[PDB]
């Protein structure tokens, strides 16, 4: 939004690389960073971990309803069935989208995501727009946002994650995919069916 | 405390900006920042979020993400005098005027990576055992404290002083209101509890919407089991 | 609306920047937007509030206080389409380069001085008439609305559903959550209430002391008379 | 406070400086701001306005019983006596610091001052760290910014116009003035004196 106190952004970039690699280069000198701590730590949220780990819970929970059953009774011993767990989704509750009940999840305080199952959240879900309003107008935000109109008869149900028990959507199965592979069904898992600002692809 | 920062419920801050794919890092820097998380709690995670909370609230609502853990680690730094506020100024106008400069020399260390890949895969639990049972139980109808701490917790202004439904309780964990602080872990049993939008919003609440917060027991006092 | 500026009761702000002296006005800009209030209602002063609250908070928190005015202004001027937003860029950026260039000639207008003068010193005064007697008295009990309505209201977050007593009642006056949304005056009876500070913020609150805030009737509902 | 994103305040005030400049050019043509009108509002609270019309009111009470019970009774009344009101002022309701009960006035939604006896709020009270905390800490802010120790049995009582209604505090008299004069007495009454954020001068 308009701020006319505000810098450019390039020259808001310009301060903040300055600021980075100064701090950079003390904590390098007390010998807490080092470049290789700082490359693994990007290489892992860049390459192995990320949504495509939650997709194939979803299409588990899909095509097997025991597993199904267990991953809504605890989520990080069911996702660990799937040896995925770890960092900042130590406690993980999956939450059912069905005809009755749509879920949608925010970190009002600040920004927690399942990371194990999903990766670093994307920048909108940090930021005080969506934090802010999802909680309290749920079904305009996803209809002028996402283009997802949620009939006024469905609950629309909000879970803020106050606490380190981080909340997963599992989104409904779409209609017209009986008996389709893993493989297939994972090609329709997207990172928005399991945050629930969008359903699952259609088709 | 009652910062800007529990933004839930605040009205007027425009439409949501979404770009339709984005890199998980957009520059270099926020690597670092992201690497400081773990280099951290190599002070918990609680503590850490209280940092962010005390930054200048128009800065903290506009500015790149990543440079709110860069706000919190110097934060911390200067107050247990870990970071010399003065060399860090220094070496930043260093680092403006000769971007390209070398970082300082340092040897790399294998144990940094093995902590790395133990935090990530292994996890870094909140959950504890604590002596006391549960007070509360599904299906308790419960009241939110009207408290508000100066220091860190976890007590958004939207559900203060409002009445929800226990909905499950998930064990002892952490609690925020003396880890954030310094005061220690002191383990309390958590529960999520389950707000009607209109309990939350009055008449301006979706009809069919609820929102289910988090809620650690000292937070909620019994209305009806 | 549950806006940033609605400031009561947040923390982390940090000190009072205050001169030892100041003139009124800094520069002759603020003359300039200080003027504005004058010309604005000659759309009432609670949607001149309105505007201000749904100012950019960042923007908000930190320009000097009658930009708030300047902003305010241009809100109701392209909502009302008396002002040309694309004319006022070019006029900007013509201003930024020319500094020093004259204004557009113009007439004064001797009615201007007489309105103001008559504004100053006979006033602009909201008291009203209603033919509705009071529905509450002196030390009546009452419960603060946790209604949250969108648009303007003077319900500040920090006593929303808080429970006072009744101090004085002031009579009837321009009622603000139909006033400053454009639906007219509907006339309020007004009372100061007042509120505790442990009420008010719990243990955290001083001991000895209270806030007086004035409600309007639909504002609160009967405890205890 | 320190914000690595705001412009310099010499930027803001050329910025500033020029989309004034623009914005009163188009009301001009408008026809509804003209120079003449600018500076006479300027003129009356620069000149005219001002907070040594409350402190006439204040060494009235303080010389004048029934006038000041008049003053508690109804503020707009009695200040009118003296030829005192109008914009901003129109239902002004004065308290009594005593012995017991210190009294301090803020407006933590805008910056409602009482103009025809204070004039124009200075800005530290139109700022966000003042309204914000007063209402919160109103003793420790006295203290610290004020240098105001308000001791911890004497009950501060805070007033947040909310409302058209605006506050103003008559100090208490300062000891060791027994029959002086009022223009001697006027000049211990300060505009922070009727804020509430500082007493009467004193000696
Ligand atoms: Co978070
Ligand atoms: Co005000």
């Amino acid at each position: 939004t308009e701020n006319i106190l505000r810098k450019s952004d390039e020259e808001i970039q310009k301060e903040i690389t300055a600021r980075v690699k100064a701090l950079e280069s003390m904590l390098i000198e007390q010998g807490i960073l080092t470049t290789s701590m700082i490359d693994r730590m990007a290489e892992i949220y860049e390459n192995e971990v990320g949504p495509h780990l939650g997709a194939k819970v979803v299409v588990k929970a899909w095509t097997d309803p025991e597993f199904k059953k267990r991953l809504l009774a605890d989520g990080t011993e069911a996702c660990k069935e799937l040896g995925i767990g770890g960092l900042q989704g130590e406690d993980m509750m999956w939450v059912e989208n069905t005809d009755e009940v749509h879920h949608v999840v925010v970190c009002t305080l600040c920004s927690c995501y399942p990371w194990p199952v999903l990766g670093l959240p994307p920048n909108w879900f940090k930021e005080p727009q969506y934090r802010s309003r999802v909680v309290r107008e749920p079904r305009q935000l996803l209809k002028e946002e996402f283009g997802f109109e949620v009939p006024p008869s469905k609950e629309i149900k909000v879970w803020d994650s106050s606490s380190e028990m981080r909340f997963v959507v599992l989104p409904q199965r779409p209609a017209g995919t009986d008996g389709w592979s893993e493989e297939e069904l994972a090609t329709l898992v997207t990172r928005e069916s399991m945050i629930g600002v969008e359903p699952a692809k259609a088709v | 405390m009652n910062g800007v920062y529990d933004v839930g419920g605040t009205d007027g801050l425009g439409p949501i900006n979404r770009p339709a794919d984005e890199p998980v890092f957009r520059a270099e820097w926020e690597k670092v920042a992201f690497a400081m998380f773990p280099a951290t709690f190599r002070r918990g995670l609680d503590e850490f979020r209280f940092g962010i909370e005390q930054m200048n609230p128009a800065e903290y609502l506009e500015s790149p993400y990543y440079w709110h853990w860069i706000r919190t680690y110097i934060h911390h730094g200067v107050r247990t005098g870990k970071i010399d506020l003065e060399e860090l100024e220094r070496r930043t106008q260093y680092y403006r005027e000769n971007p390209d400069a070398p970082l300082p020399e340092h040897e790399q260390k294998p144990e940094l990576i093995e902590f790395v890949n133990q935090a990530v895969y292994g996890g870094l639990p909140a959950s504890r055992e604590v002596d006391r049972p549960p007070k509360f139980k599904e299906g308790d109808v419960v009241r939110f404290s009207t408290a508000s701490p100066k220091g860190h917790a976890r007590r958004a202004r939207y559900v203060r002083g409002k009445t929800g439904t226990v909905v499950k309780h998930h064990g002892a964990y952490i609690y925020p209101d003396t880890a954030g602080n310094g005061l220690g872990e002191c383990p309390e049993h958590l529960y999520t509890v389950r707000f009607t939008a209109q309990e939350l919003w009055g008449p301006e609440g979706d009809p069919n919407s609820s929102v289910y917060y988090d809620c650690w027991e000292p937070y909620i006092e019994l209305v009806d089991t």
